[PDB]
RNA sequence: AGGACCGAACCGACUAAUGAAAAAUUAGCGGAUGACUUGUGGCUGGGGGUGAAAGGCCAAUCAAACCGGGAGAUAGCU
RNA sequence: GCUCGCCGGAAGACCAAGGGUUCCUGUCCAACGUUAAUCGGGGCAGGGUGAGUCGACCCCUAAGGCGAGGCCGAAAGGCGUAGUCGAUGGGAAACAGGUUAAUAUUCCUGUACUUGGUGUUACUGCGAAGGGGGGACGGAGAAGGCUAUGUUGGCCGGGCGACGGUUGUCCCGGUUUAAGCGUGUAGGCUGGUUUUCCAGGCAAAUCCGGAAAAUCAAGGCUGAGGCGUGAUGACGAGGCACUACGGUGCUGAAGCAACAAAUGCCCUGCUUCCAGGAAAAGCCUCUAAGCAUCAGGUAACAUCAAAUCGUACCCCAAACCGACACGGUGGUCAGGUAGAGAAUACCAAGGCGCUUGAGAGAACUCGGGUGAAGGAACUAGGCAAAAUGGUGCCGUAACUUCGGGAGAAGGCACGCUGAUAUGUAGGUGAGGUCCCUCGCGGAUGGAGCUGAAAUCAGUCGAAGAUACCAGCUGGCUGCAACUGUUUAUUAAAAACACAGCACUGUGCAAACACGAAAGUGGACGUAUACGGUGUGACGCCUCCCGGUGCCGGAAGGUUAAUU
């Protein structure tokens, strides 16, 4: 549940916590666990590529299952984690034969919960079936755009698709951006929406919020001088030209997607 | 197993100094100037050769030069390892 | 106060050593120059 | 509990007066569990880096570092 | 040598880094030392650094570096796989005393430990480049158990006072002892043992994981400290022989108890929070190829082994970074009285008086003290000074986002003695007595020790938070919500950032950015995400598309290479 703290101190005022209970109060499940280390956004070549990224704190990269593959075993659901390399939950699974591993905790998945991979699979929540297997209509998660790849659509904490169609060899899917696509209908997908909804009606309420995150601060075009920004300049506050990007580049509006080798997949852009 | 050449060119010279005289007289012990290549246990099977004589253990340790200057002109001496052995109980060494 | 020159010989030396001077071409014709100077100390090696 | 309070260490540098000091002193001053501070090592290189942005910082040097070279640049000027 | 003075969370002690002989001894005083110099971190000569257990080396890896092939690139070269390097992190082992002019966990004395070989007898499944476990990990908080250490008493030794008193409830000193081995406690974690099966752990696995079934509630792991031993020893206040006045040799009492107590240890624990918290080896374990009655494994016992390098000295400084015998510099140690305290004052241990002195006692300058009467009249401005200053208790407005404001404001008490109470409340806790699955056990018990805070009565002073230390307060108002950041060296702010808001891009080989490229970041993320731009908590809000941009459109006009 959200939570607003209450205001015992500027910097806590404006806090409001997501409060899941159901996750699990402990050290997460080591063998999955490997090492991820900071890059501070910067490249092999050492240059800053990306700013705004910096320090936060130390996390380890829970290994994921995305490819959802164990067909035909029955896993059963240990408990929901936190995994701080992403919005959405994680949920630690346990199949029949003994393994165990992690994936995208659905919404009304919980300990106890049954589930299963295959083509067979049932269509319920958290079950992994091929699209050309789930009825048109449905809401999924966790989608194969290539087959065997593993799911790269709807992982954020509260997506979802939702299955339109289904045209021989493609479905055509409604992507969260309201895109819609073409995919194979042998890629693979996951029945219902991913768990963590409240992630978004959380505020930091804080700077040092941000920080924890590993965000560092943005400092504004037009406060600078011109040599760095194309804003810069102006005695007092001046902004006589076009929005753009540090490299001089239309920022409101300007289209910038050029790949066409994709378009044919593209059924319509978003809007 | 050390060859007799090795061994002889080991062992450069007696220390004498106060301190080395003292550990001859009290603890058993001779001051010997070595071959700074030369290791713990090579000194000692020369030693045990060379001089007749049962080793219980040597200690070494480098010296390092002084610099100097003669004149103007600056100039460093040489570093030499020193080299304590303990010489067994009732051993009198010439 | 703080003033720029706080050694460090470890430092020094993967800065400035010779064996860094060998591990880049540069660096080689730094050294060769040094020779050639006449140099007595090629490089900042002790 | 807290980018919570008072306050030493530690980090800073608002006022004041005054070469031992190429930016210090003393008296006061701010922060002091954090967007903190600090040791060791590492990476980013010059129209390049880094920059909570002051054109700041990049070896007492910065609206384009230093070293060497073109080079005895050119100087209707002194 | 005797006084005086200063530091004492340092101006003491020990290291790292860095330096590189500055260490110690003798000798010299030209130069160096802001003066003199017999002295010196100066000159000259000699001496001095001892390790299986400290550190490096070594095994393991992080960030990162190099990188066979490889991909890419006019050349140079870039990136990068396998690998190999890389500590600031992980990985076996030593303590006490004595000794040098100068080293010592390194020498000596005593008492230990480690992990390798080799050989043994005893046994008999060993075997990795592979599987599993472990190592292996955050912040804050809270206690409880401890010790370091200190205080008092006891004990032992000495003393009987240069001036009134001082054979006592008097004075001074000492009252220390390790690692190791044994015990396995306060406490923490976990249910154990056996059997059966199994799409999992790249193959196999007796291991791990998962299913069942049986049976017992104690099983194991961890763990400070204490106790015992170590120790008939060592050390020991000071006494006694020699004296090159440096010291050397002999000798040696007591060596207990209580209380208090860390920020150190149990604790890599426990509780809790979200921001969700290295790796690999060592170590344990499982098997595979293999080998097969051999090797290898573990078992004790014997022997050999532990090489090499560092070890002096300075290290908040006269030895390092600052041109100087001139501010900066990480870690460890942390006594007493008062105190909340690592603040502050005075002291201990220890270390210093800062390498020019001597006079004088003008102005003026600096740093301080006090000041009649006035009390901001000063001044750009109360700049600077002065003032406030503690604990407890009473009391406290507007406004408010209901948390604040607030230590608002303002007041009262405060010393010492006695009594309450020959020391209370509490804390601790010995004997005795009882229980007992027997121990470092549980009950009862209260000796002794320690010990606030208060009330009442008296008492001194001008003054009792007496020194050092230690908020000035209130009212209206602009700006910025707030904590933060900034022009190293004239600007700390209203500037930047900020949480929040909005627009916009981006469907993943994402957009974008660094890269002639390969590739890398974005991100091991996937629209509840990422990028760009503006605005900037919160509250109430927030006409013009002509111009320039962007987006969409494509009927016509115009329009490249080409032909």
């Amino acid at each position: 549940a959200v939570v607003k703290c209450k205001p015992t101190s500027p910097g806590r005022r404006h806090v409001v916590k997501v409060v899941n209970p159901e996750l699990h109060k402990g050290k997460p499940f080591a063998p999955l666990l490997e090492k991820n280390s900071k890059s501070g956004g910067r490249n092999n070549n050492g240059r800053i590529t990306t700013r705004h990224i910096g320090g936060g704190h130390k996390q380890a990269y829970r290994i994921v299952d995305f490819k959802r593959n164990k067909d035909g075993i029955p896993a059963v659901v240990e408990r929901l984690e936190y995994d701080p390399n992403r919005s959405a939950n994680i949920a630690l699974v346990l199949y029949k034969d003994g393994e165990r591993r992690y994936i995208l905790a659905p919404k009304g998945l919980k300990a106890g919960d049954q589930i299963q991979s295959g083509v067979d699979a049932a269509i319920k929540p958290g079950n992994t079936l091929p699209m050309r297997n789930i009825p048109v209509g449905s809401t999924v998660h966790n989608v194969e755009m290539k087959p065997g790849k593993g799911g790269q659509l709807a992982r954020s904490a509260g997506t979802y698709v939702q299955i339109v169609a289904r045209d021989g060899a493609y479905v055509t899917l409604r992507l969260r951006s309201g895109e819609m696509r073409k995919v194979e209908a042998d890629c693979r997908a996951t029945l219902g929406e991913v768990g963590n909804a409240e992630h978004m009606l959380r505020v930091l309420g804080k700077a040092g919020a941000a920080r924890w995150r590993g965000v560092r601060p943005t400092v504004r075009g037009t406060a600078m001088n011109p040599v760095d920004h194309p804003h810069g300049g102006g005695e007092g506050r001046n902004f006589g030209k076009h929005p753009v990007t540090p490299w001089g580049v239309q920022t409101k509006g300007k289209k910038t997607r050029s790949n066409k080798r994709t378009d044919k997949f593209i059924v319509r852009r978003r809007s | 197993m050390i060859r007799e050449e090795r061994l002889l060119k080991v062992l450069r010279a007696p220390h004498v100094s106060e301190k080395a005289s003292t550990a001859m007289e009290k603890s058993n012990t001779i001051v010997l100037k070595v071959a700074k290549d030369a290791t713990k246990a090579e000194i000692k099977a020369a030693v045990q050769k060379l001089f007749e004589v049962e080793v219980e253990v040597v200690n070494t340790l480098v010296v390092k030069g002084k610099v100097k200057r003669h004149g103007q002109r600056i100039g460093r001496r040489s570093d030499w390892k020193k080299a304590y052995v303990t010489l067994k109980e009732g051993q009198n060494l010439d | 106060m703080k003033r720029t020159f706080q050694p460090s010989v470890l430092k020094r030396n993967r800065s400035h050593g010779f064996r860094a001077r060998m591990a880049t071409k540069n660096g080689r014709q730094v050294l060769a120059r040094r020779r050639a100077k006449g140099r007595a100390r090629l490089t900042v090696s002790k």
